[PDB]
Formats: structure tokens, C-alpha cells, sequence
């Protein structure tokens, strides 16, 4: 900043803060998986 | 079955029909229509040869590719009106189609579909990629030879590989006729009225394939061993020897119908060679063999053998030769079609009116 | 989240991008951007190595600077719409750079922000700052070693010391290839295919440094008190022994890749020498580890043992390894972004309009 206010800033840093709290593959997986087929 | 998908797998020679879900076709009949020679309109199928004497016959598929459209439309209406029983208009309809099929071509069968038989849904996949699909691999190397023509398809992850396909005009429609030609140079006089017939069924009775070609000449040649018979109906009975793996021999060295082009093996080689250094390992130990031209028993472990003496000593060979592979093709489609991660991939009439064909 | 910060940054090897006041990136994915090799147009991500197969892979990011700015704009791109999805224009958006940066790069990044993806406002820091910042200091000496580059960065007040910046081109991406070549060498086919990501995850799981390198060799040479075994996919069993802290002892012997440099150690050691005589001891006694390269179990030791013994024996030394500082960089950012005596440092569309590409440096 280059002024008085990068004081604040800096100091507000210091301070601390908390920080909130965190188709084609599945198509072609089904398909390896296999299936059964109505008997005719 | 109502408000299910349909499945149809045109071939060259053979149409197959069903319902998804099933384990097999439900109809099965000659890809072939017929109009008055001379002058009802048109007839399809069985029944068309069995009038073939007052029709022009004509075959909509040659090649495994549709060339012609009204004819191809017979088929379609003959397939659902007379085969499956069925109104296209309450069936999503999954259908299949050749390798290299010109972008034309299918964005004029999707058009049909919907504009002319008014389907709700429709899908179009590569025949050779549902053979595979069928064994339950999504990468691997195929090998379809059906009716009219043989193609070799490199697939990696559902993907086909177009730079690697090699197509081979090679197929069961010749291979009949060089059998039907050969049991005549032995005095069997043999025509088409109803002998085409009976050369095709010897030719999927009595043929296989030879593991050493050289070496069964020589077996056929000082016993008796490989001799087998058939009886015609009007009562004649006819042996065969080296004619049964002879024929199918015509694969591996198709100069005997002297075509100067090159065998599967080499083919199947040659298109692996036109891949990814880095998935032929995967390739090589995934031959998947669908049709009903690789039906042949022996031809399994001929093919292991041929490409074993082309491929590095150090790769792995593998051919998966599945009994059902005459059907491989449709049972594919059958799987693909039911599974619930597919269903947010057909094509709704909705989408076509709004882009056009080329959705 | 809507009206909110977004905080981007971009390392060699991974994105990181999520949320300001969020206590992690919401995204991580790697840094590659990936066109069709023969003739969709573009992939990026998971998805491009997935199919690098049928693709000429790239890096926009070279170590630590940004070198294509067409697939840069991919991975932005990629960032907002498809990780994220969010859109540019409705948030301020704060991103990252490396130290040493040319102001070129970060006017050319600044004049995209504003005219390709028209964010209302954005900033740019340099990436070792954050990871200060995320400790809780103003003050301080970083050691930021991630996949491509590796940095010693001395600040003091918030403001970096240019003068006093030390790189070194030797980072994990180097390590796992030392790795895979030693393991290798000892019966073990490794390719790229799919190997080159075991062998990182060996890396990450079985790596470690040694506080002390000859005294640890003779261990591992007397006893199996130190092997450890991996199981491959595949099925094949494999066992580790001294190959587990001989590849992070590339950090402080260069010489094992050939690199006539110098290690860590001793560019941290020469960084602080870099520096003003009445602040050494406050850097000595802050160095803030930051980088997925320094997750290394040993290391923080390791460099306070080797430190202690460069520098003066009067000083306290010390040595910070926050254990999220895979993602400080990201972290520091991410608190940055939220403050409120912060909100007056952003770079408006406006103040962009009027100057220039330029409005985007200042000193003090
Ligand atoms: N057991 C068998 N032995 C040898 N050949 C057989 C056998 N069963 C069927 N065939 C041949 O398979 C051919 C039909 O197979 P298929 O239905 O796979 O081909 P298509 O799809 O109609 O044509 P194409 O795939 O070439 O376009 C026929 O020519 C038939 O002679
Ligand atoms: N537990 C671990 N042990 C050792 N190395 C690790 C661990 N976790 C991650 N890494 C390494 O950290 C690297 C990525 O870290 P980071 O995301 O900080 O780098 P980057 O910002 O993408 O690249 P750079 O900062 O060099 O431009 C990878 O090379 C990875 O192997
Ligand atoms: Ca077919
Ligand atoms: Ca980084």
C-alpha cells in the first residue's frame, strides 16, 4: 500500500481468523460390471 | 415388453431384432427385399426367396454399409410391424452400424428414424465396439466377419481407434461361394435354386479351421481321418475331406479367391502395429472375435497361433472366442441399451428438432 | 457462495481454487492442459490424462511461472466454469505468482483477468507471502518447494526481499523421478503408463529424511528396522528400505540428480546472510515451511539441525511445518481475500479502465 494503511493490515493478519469448515466412466464401469439377460 | 428399447443389428446378410434385456434376438431373418419383377408391392426375408422367382431381389446392405435407403426403409418397417410386433413410436430404438460408416449415412438413418418412423429415442453404435461391450471389456481388438465383409477394430476405453480399423471385403457370402465352387470342379452339380442353400449349410456343419494348413493337407492326403459326410435331401450322399478346412482357409490366404489382399492374422497385426506403442500390451491380450464367420471351430486357436509367430515373443496373446459370438454384435447392444448409466445418452426426438440431424 | 472472493493458486503441478473464508481449496487438480494429438478441442485436469493417450499434454506452468498463456486461460477457464462453477464477472478474484515474476507476466495476467474474464476486481501475491501470512506472521523466512520450483523467500512487514530470493530448480517432480529411476535399478519395471503415479504415491507415503544421512545409511545396512513394504496393483509385493530417505536427500545434496547447487539448508542459510544484520534474528527464528514437497516426515528437524549449525551460536533457531502446509500458499490466501482492512487493495475494473495494465505495482 505504501501508507498507514498497511499497518492495520498487518496487524489484522497477526490477529488470526478461522476459514469455513469444507458420465462416460461410470457408463463404461457398468458395463465391465456386467448383467443378466431375460431368457428367451 | 412395452415402452422397453429395441435393438437392431443390420448385417450384410442378417437382420437381428429384439428387445433389450433379453439374452438374444428375437427375430433373425435374411436382409433382402424383393419387388415384383413385373407388372401386393414388396415383399421381405424368408419370403422373399421363397417368391424369389417372381421378384428382383435386391440386398439394401452391401458391405455392411446401406446403400439403399428405400429398401433399407422395407427392412425397418418389416422389422417392426412383422417381426417384433411393435409401434416404433413407444420404443427407443438403439441401432447399429460399420465401422467407417460415412457421417451421411448416419445422420440419414437417424433422420429417417425419427421424421419417418417416429421414435421416441434413438442411439447409433458401432457394431464391432457392442461385440466388445459384450465380453464385458471396453478395450481391446476385434474381429467381425459377418456376411459381407471383415473388419478389424482397435477399441481403447469405449473409444474405436478410425486411423487403426482395417477393412477386409472378405466375408461368409464368398466363402460359400468358393465351397459351393470347389464341391462342383468334383462333379456335384450344384446351382442356386435351392444347392446355395445346401453349400451354406455344409459350409457351417462340416468347415473348420486348420491349425497347420501344410500339415492337414498332408493328413487329408495319406488317411482318410478328416473324410465326413452329408446326405443331400434328394437322397445322394456326398463325402468331404480337405474341402472342410480348405474353405475356411480363404481368411488366412485370401489369393485362394484370388484376391491379392492380406489374411486376419496380418490384418489383425497390422492394425494393432497402427496403435499406441503403449496399449498393445492391453490389445494383444484382448482379441475379441465376433460374427458368424468366425464361428469355425479351430479358428481360435489358428489366430492365437498366426499372431503369437507375428507379435514380440514377450507379449501376451489372448483370444476370446465367445460361444454366443455369432450374436455378440446384438447382445452388446441388448446390455448396453438396459444399463441405467445409458439412458442419459439417447438421442430424444426433442433434441433432433431442435439441432437437426447432425445431433 | 455468491458476491464472494475467489482465491486461485496456480503451482507447477497443482491448482488450488475455492472460496475466500474457507479453511481449504474446494479444488485441487493438475495443472496440465491437453489438445487433440491428430485431426471436443480442449481438455484439462483429471479428464486430459485420463485420455492422454489421443492428446499432446502441456504445462502452462513452468517453474512457477506461467510460460502459454493460451492454455493458462484453459486452466482458468477450466477453473471457474467446470471446478468451481462459478462465473468471473460477479467475484473478486485474488491469485498467485511466483517470486521473482516478470512484471510483464503479471501485467499479462492482470490485462486477462480484467478483459477475457471481466472479474470486477482481482489481485495478484506472491505465493510465499501467503504462506507466512497463514502462520500468523508479517515477518519471516519461507521455504516454498512444490512439484516444479523450489524458493527461499525472506520477508519482512509483509514486503518480500527481491534481493535476498533464492531458487532452486529442484522439486518434486525431480524427487519422483529419482525415486523411480533408483526403484528401478533394483529389478523393478516402472514406466509411465500408470507407474509414475505409484511411484509418487510411494513418495508420499513411505519417504521420509533422515536427521542424520551417513548415521541413517548404517541403520538400514545393519537391520530391517527400517524397510517397509508397498503392495502394488498389480498384485506384486515390493519392500523399501534407505531408498525412503536417500530421495528427499536430494533437498540438501543436489549432487544425487548431478546438480552442482547447493541444498535447502544452505540457501536458506545464504538467503538470511542476503539480508539486513538486525533482522537475521527474526528470520532465524521464523521459517515457515510451505509446499507439498516439504510434507516430508524428518524435515523440520532435519533443517533445524543444519541451521543450527550454519549460523551463529548465539541465535535461537526455529522451524514452523504447519501440517496443512501442502495447502498454505492456498490458506494464506484464502485469509488474505476476507479481511476487511484488506477490501481497499483490490484492483478495480475502473482503476484498470483508466491506467493501464500497469495500475498493478507498487513499492514501499
Ligand atoms: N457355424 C457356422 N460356421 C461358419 N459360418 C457360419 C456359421 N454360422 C453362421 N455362419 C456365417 O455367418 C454369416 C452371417 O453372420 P453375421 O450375421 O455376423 O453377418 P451379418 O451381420 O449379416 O453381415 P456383415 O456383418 O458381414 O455385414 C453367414 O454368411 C453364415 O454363413
Ligand atoms: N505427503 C507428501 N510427501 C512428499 N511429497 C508430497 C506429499 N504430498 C504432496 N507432495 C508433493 O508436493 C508436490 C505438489 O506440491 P504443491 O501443490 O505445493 O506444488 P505446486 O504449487 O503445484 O508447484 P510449485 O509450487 O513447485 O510451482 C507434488 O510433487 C507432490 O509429490
Ligand atoms: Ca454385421
Ligand atoms: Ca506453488
Amino acid at each position: 500500500a505504501c501508507s498507514g494503511n498497511k499497518a492495520a493490515l498487518l496487524d489484522q493478519i497477526r490477529e488470526g481468523a478461522q476459514l469455513k469448515k469444507v458420465g462416460r466412466d461410470a457408463l463404461l464401469d457398468q458395463i465391465r460390471q456386467g448383467i443378466q439377460l431375460k431368457k428367451v | 415388453d412395452e415402452t422397453t428399447a429395441l435393438v437392431c443389428d443390420n448385417g450384410s446378410g442378417l437382420v437381428k431384432a429384439g428387445f433389450a434385456g433379453d439374452d438374444a434376438p428375437r427375430a433373425v431373418f435374411p436382409s433382402i427385399v424383393g419387388r415384383p419383377r413385373h407388372q401386393k408391392d414388396s415383399y421381405v426375408g424368408d419370403e422373399a426367396q421363397s417368391k424369389r422367382g417372381i421378384l428382383t431381389l435386391k440386398y439394401p446392405i452391401e458391405h455392411g454399409i446401406i446403400t439403399n435407403w428405400d429398401d433399407m426403409e422395407k427392412i425397418w418397417h418389416h422389422t417392426f410391424y412383422n417381426e417384433l410386433r411393435v409401434a416404433p413410436e413407444e420404443h427407443p430404438t438403439l441401432l447399429t452400424e460399420a465401422p467407417l460408416n460415412p457421417k451421411a449415412n448416419r445422420e440419414k438413418m437417424t433422420q429417417i428414424m425419427f421424421e419417418t418412423f417416429n421414435v421416441p429415442a434413438m442411439y447409433v453404435a458401432i457394431q464391432a465396439v457392442l461385440s466388445l461391450y459384450a465380453s464385458g471389456r471396453t478395450t481391446g481388438i476385434v474381429l467381425d466377419s459377418g456376411d459381407g465383409v471383415t473388419h478389424n477394430v482397435p477399441i481403447y476405453e469405449g473409444y474405436a481407434l478410425p486411423h487403426a480399423i482395417m477393412r477386409l471385403d472378405l466375408a461368409g457370402r464368398d466363402l460359400t461361394d468358393y465351397l459351393m465352387k470347389i464341391l462342383t470342379e468334383r462333379g456335384y452339380s450344384f446351382v442356386t435354386t435351392a444347392e446355395r442353400e445346401i453349400v451354406r449349410d455344409i459350409k457351417e456343419k462340416l468347415c473348420y479351421v486348420a491349425l497347420d494348413f501344410e500339415n492337414e493337407m498332408a493328413t487329408a492326403a495319406s488317411s482318410s481321418s478328416l473324410e465326413k459326410s452329408y446326405e443331400l435331401p434328394d437322397g445322394q450322399v456326398i463325402t468331404i475331406g480337405n474341402e472342410r478346412f480348405r474353405c475356411p482357409e480363404t481368411l488366412f490366404q485370401p489369393s485362394f479367391i484370388g484376391m491379392e489382399s492380406a489374411g486376419i492374422h496380418e490384418t489383425t497385426y497390422n492394425s494393432i502395429m497402427k496403435c499406441d506403442i503403449d496399449i498393445r500390451k492391453d490389445l494383444y491380450a484382448n482379441n475379441v472375435m465376433s460374427g458368424g464367420t468366425t464361428m469355425y471351430p479351430g479358428i481360435a486357436d489358428r489366430m492365437q497361433k498366426e499372431i503369437t509367430a507375428l507379435a514380440p515373443s514377450t507379449m501376451k496373446i489372448k483370444i476370446i472366442a465367445p460361444p454366443e459370438r455369432k450374436y455378440s454384435v446384438w447382445i452388446g447392444g441388448s446390455i448396453l441399451a438396459s444399463l441405467s448409466t445409458f439412458q442419459q445418452m439417447w438421442i430424444t426426438k426433442q433434441e433432433y428438432d431442435e439441432a437437426g440431424p447432425s445431433i
